[PDB]
Order: C-alpha cells, then sequence, then structure tokens
C-alpha cells in the first residue's frame, strides 16, 4: 500500500506554519565552481598591417 | 560536461555579462557614464530516485 | 542460424522481455509500482521428411 509517519528530513511541519507544498523544501542549495566566462571574444588584424 | 556534487539539493551557477567600452572627453567625469555587468546566474536542481 | 538437435520432435527457443525505469517518491511503497518482465516462448516444429 502506502507508508506513513515516514520522518520527512524536508518539509517545514513547524508550528502553524501553512500545509506546506514541497516535500523537499528547506533544503540549502549549494554551488557548483562552474562560473562561467562568456569566451574570449579573439581579435583580428593586430600585425596584420 | 558532467559534474557531481555531495550533500545539497539544488546545485547553482553563476554567469557574467561582458561589457563595452566607450570614448572619454578632455576634463570630464567618467564615472558619470558607467554600465555595470549585471550578471545573473542559473540553477539546476537535483531529481528524485 | 542453423544448430543441431538430436531425438525430440519441436525445439523451443525461450525469448526475454525488456525493462523499463521509474521514481520512487519518498515515502512509497516499492512493491504496488512494480511491472513484471514479460518473456515468451517460441517455438520451432520439424517438419520430416
Amino acid at each position: 500500500a502506502s507508508m506513513t509517519g515516514g520522518q520527512q528530513m524536508g518539509t517545514n511541519q513547524g508550528k502553524g506554519v501553512v500545509a506546506a507544498g514541497d516535500k523537499l523544501a528547506l533544503f540549502l542549495k549549494v554551488f557548483g565552481g562552474e562560473v562561467l566566462t562568456a569566451f574570449a571574444r579573439t581579435s583580428v588584424t593586430t600585425s596584420r598591417h | 560536461m558532467v559534474r557531481s556534487i555531495s550533500s545539497g539539493k539544488s546545485a547553482q551557477f553563476p554567469v557574467l555579462g561582458r561589457t563595452q567600452a566607450a570614448y572619454l572627453a578632455p576634463g570630464e567625469n567618467l564615472d558619470d557614464k558607467r554600465k555595470d555587468i549585471k550578471h545573473t546566474e542559473k540553477v539546476i536542481t537535483i531529481d528524485g530516485l
């Protein structure tokens, strides 16, 4: 069937908080380290003339 | 391009805008005419089981 | 694909199925979600002679 009393480590389940959507909210979002440059943009000429 | 994380539920990467130069009149303010890079980020969510 | 057989009148080859995946929502029973891999036989009968 289905299981109850799950002990969800997520979900606010705090005093009087509205019946919360997201069973998974209350988890921090960490950052990867993959900052993106938007490319070198090169050039041209510069010792052509 | 694969990258793997530990712990947290959501992984976010920041991106940057890149700028555009300008001329400066003699005896004139530079700080008066300047635009920031207005860099914004984007995020991918871990999914489920 | 010819192979040789002895004695018996007919010969059957078993044919396996192919699996599909899914999500296990948090706190969901695995059993009800399970669907079987069906495999079905297929028989070559000799005609002689």
